[PDB]
């Protein structure tokens, strides 16, 4: 349920949506934020964020390097897990081809959904106060009461005809 | 005694306390500076610690 600005999952930058609704947009379903906390914390080097050096992934540890695709596993699920909220990850596809010497995983995460607690700092409100009567309806009485009886009376005589 | 031993309890002090100032002095320095990081490979390396 962490908050925060909606990063577009298609082109990086910020989510500011369609033509016709164009604006800003937070991140409210648990999904939503979740993809965008993983994204960030893969993407971003280790210690290359400066006011703080120990947030990102030590990439410069593996690229460059001989090493072993069962210790870069590891790894790689190992940050995954550092999230709160993670129930499990389903399946790991980690591929290496020597030829390009590129490196490729494939994986999935599962994560479930929670409730708002509160709608005050969000919009809108779920209470349905009532509406002030007008003219001298109060006073004097409603003509509705007439109304609605006119209609059973009717609806009456139409249910006993058979039809 | 004679002087000749007083010429050889120095000797001996000297010899003495010159070993303080050797050892002594290396880890005074091996402290004054952090940059430097040890590590020890115990077993791991062949099974792809290298």
């Amino acid at each position: 349920q962490f908050k925060d600005l909606l990063l577009d999952p298609l082109t990086g930058d910020l989510d500011f949506g369609t033509p016709g609704d164009r604006g800003m947009r937070l991140a409210l379903t648990n999904q939503l934020s979740l993809r965008q906390r993983l994204y960030l914390r893969f993407a971003i080097w280790a210690g290359d964020w400066y006011f703080d050096e120990t947030f990102g992934f030590p990439y410069r540890t593996f690229v460059g390097k001989k090493t072993v695709k069962a210790v870069l596993d590891g790894r790689i699920k190992s940050e995954v897990r550092q999230e709160p909220d993670v129930l499990q990850i389903t399946d790991f596809q980690s591929t290496m081809d020597v030829v390009s010497r590129s490196y490729k995983c494939f994986f999935t995460v599962v994560t479930a959904e929670g409730e708002e607690i509160s709608l005050a700092f969000v919009g809108e409100d779920e209470y349905q106060y009532p509406t002030p009567p007008e003219s001298n309806v109060q006073l004097c009485g409603d003509e509705g009461v007439i109304i609605n009886f006119k209609n059973k009376l009717y609806y009456l005589i139409n249910f006993r005809l058979p039809k | 005694i004679s002087p000749a031993q007083q010429a050889q309890a120095d000797k001996r002090a000297r010899d003495a306390a010159a070993a303080k100032r050797k050892q002594d002095t290396e880890v005074s320095n091996a402290k004054s500076r952090e940059d430097i990081q040890y590590t020890m490979f115990v077993s791991g390396l062949r099974r792809g610690r290298l």
